[PDB]
C-alpha cells in the first residue's frame, strides 16, 4: 500500500509455539473464534464493496510543478519574477516539513518496534533524524511568521559569510 | 477555480499593481523637477502676454 524503501520495516521474527504445559491456551481457541466470527464476515464485506470498485476503475495522479527560477535569479522588486520564486520557494518550504515528518515517523516506528533494546538499534534512525532536523533548521529557523524566499536567502548569505570568514580564520 | 487560473491571475494582478506604483514613484519625480525648474507643463504660472504691447510709432521717438 505504501513505499517500503520509504517507510522501511526490517523482516519479522515471530517464535513458534512451543508449549510446557498440558492445560490449553485460551487465547489460541480466542483467535479461531475471531477469526470465524470476525475476520470473514467483514472479508466478506469488503470483498463485495472491492467488486463494485473494479467496475467502476479511474484514476487520479500526483501533480508535478515544473522548476522555475529561484529568488537568487530575480532582480529586484521584480514582482512576476519574484512571485512565481516565492511560490516555489513556498511548496518546497512546506516539502521539507513533511520530510522531516517522515523520519519523525520513522525514529519513533523504531523506538516502539525495538522494545527495551532501542537505545542501541535505533541509532541508525536517531542519526538521519538528528541531521535532518538540522538542514531543516539551517534553511529556515528563525525567520519569523513573516518568512520568505528573500529572508531565507537572507540568512543563507549572513551563514555563508560566516563559514567563509572562519574558513579563512585557519 | 483550480490553481493554474488563479495562479495567473495572480500574475496578472500583480503586473497591474506594479506598474500603477512605478508610475506613483514617477510622478513625484517629475513633479518635483517640475515645480523646481519651471520648465514643464506643470507649476506653470503666467506672465504677461507680450501681444498686449503696441509696437507703433509713439509720440515720442525714444522708446
Amino acid at each position: 500500500s505504501w513505499d517500503k524503501d520509504v517507510y522501511p520495516e526490517p523482516p519479522r521474527r515471530t517464535p513458534a509455539p512451543s508449549p510446557q504445559t498440558s492445560l490449553p491456551n485460551p487465547i489460541t481457541y480466542l483467535t479461531k473464534a475471531f477469526d470465524l466470527l470476525v475476520d470473514r464476515p467483514v472479508t466478506l464485506v469488503r470483498e463485495f464493496i472491492e467488486r463494485q470498485h473494479a467496475k467502476n476503475k479511474y484514476y487520479y495522479y500526483h501533480r508535478e510543478f515544473r522548476r522555475v527560477p529561484d529568488i537568487t535569479e530575480c532582480q529586484e522588486k521584480d514582482v512576476l519574477c519574484m512571485f512565481e520564486a516565492e511560490m516555489q520557494w513556498r511548496r518546497d518550504y512546506k516539502v521539507d516539513q513533511e520530510i522531516v515528518n517522515i523520519i519523525q515517523e520513522r525514529l519513533k516506528a523504531c523506538q516502539q518496534r525495538e522494545g527495551e533494546s532501542h537505545r542501541q538499534n535505533c541509532a541508525k534512525e536517531l542519526e538521519q533524524f538528528t541531521q535532518v532536523v538540522k538542514a531543516y533548521q539551517d534553511r529556515y529557523h528563525d525567520l519569523g511568521a513573516h518568512y520568505s524566499a528573500r529572508k531565507c536567502l537572507a540568512k543563507q548569505k549572513q551563514r555563508m559569510l560566516a563559514e567563509r570568514k572562519a574558513a579563512k580564520e585557519a | 477555480d483550480g490553481p493554474e487560473k488563479n495562479y495567473e491571475r495572480t500574475m496578472a494582478i500583480l503586473q497591474i499593481e506594479a506598474e500603477k506604483a512605478e508610475l506613483r514613484l514617477k510622478e513625484l519625480e517629475v513633479r518635483r523637477l517640475m515645480r523646481a525648474r519651471g520648465d514643464g507643463p506643470w507649476f506653470h504660472y503666467p506672465t504677461i502676454d507680450k501681444e498686449l504691447i503696441d509696437h507703433s510709432p509713439k509720440a515720442t521717438p525714444d522708446n
